[PDB]
């Protein structure tokens, strides 16, 4: 769904987040800290759930 | 200004050149010098703004 893009991704250059909803994409030139929230799941088997 | 205009800036030091219509905006050292300074901004080490 996303590609991401920029330079080490840190708040002192800015960088980019592309990322493509089920009808939608936003592009943020922008210089996030930090993105680093997968929100991991329990389940990731995807023969369940 | 009757005493200063500390509102408008401009970078004196550089690694190197940019391309042409390129915005590079960024709070930094600049490694002037032999000595490997890690944010000390005094000698031998200058604000480029
Ligand atoms: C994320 O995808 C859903 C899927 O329908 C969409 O409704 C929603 O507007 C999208 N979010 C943004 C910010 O576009
Ligand atoms: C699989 O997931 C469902 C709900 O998603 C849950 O009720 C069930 O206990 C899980 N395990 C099995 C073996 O069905």
């Amino acid at each position: 769904r996303g590609w991401i893009f920029g330079t080490t991704l840190d708040s002192k250059t800015q960088s980019l987040l592309i990322v493509n909803n089920a009808t939608n994409v936003v592009i943020k030139v922008c210089e996030f800290q930090f993105c680093n929230d997968p929100f991991l799941d329990v389940y990731y088997h995807e023969n369940n759930k | 200004k009757v005493s200063g205009n500390y509102n408008y800036l401009y970078r004196l030091f550089r690694k190197s050149k940019l391309k042409p219509f390129e915005r590079d905006i960024s709070t930094e050292i600049y490694q002037a010098g032999n000595k490997p300074c890690n944010g000390v901004a005094g000698f031998n080490c200058y604000f480029p703004l």
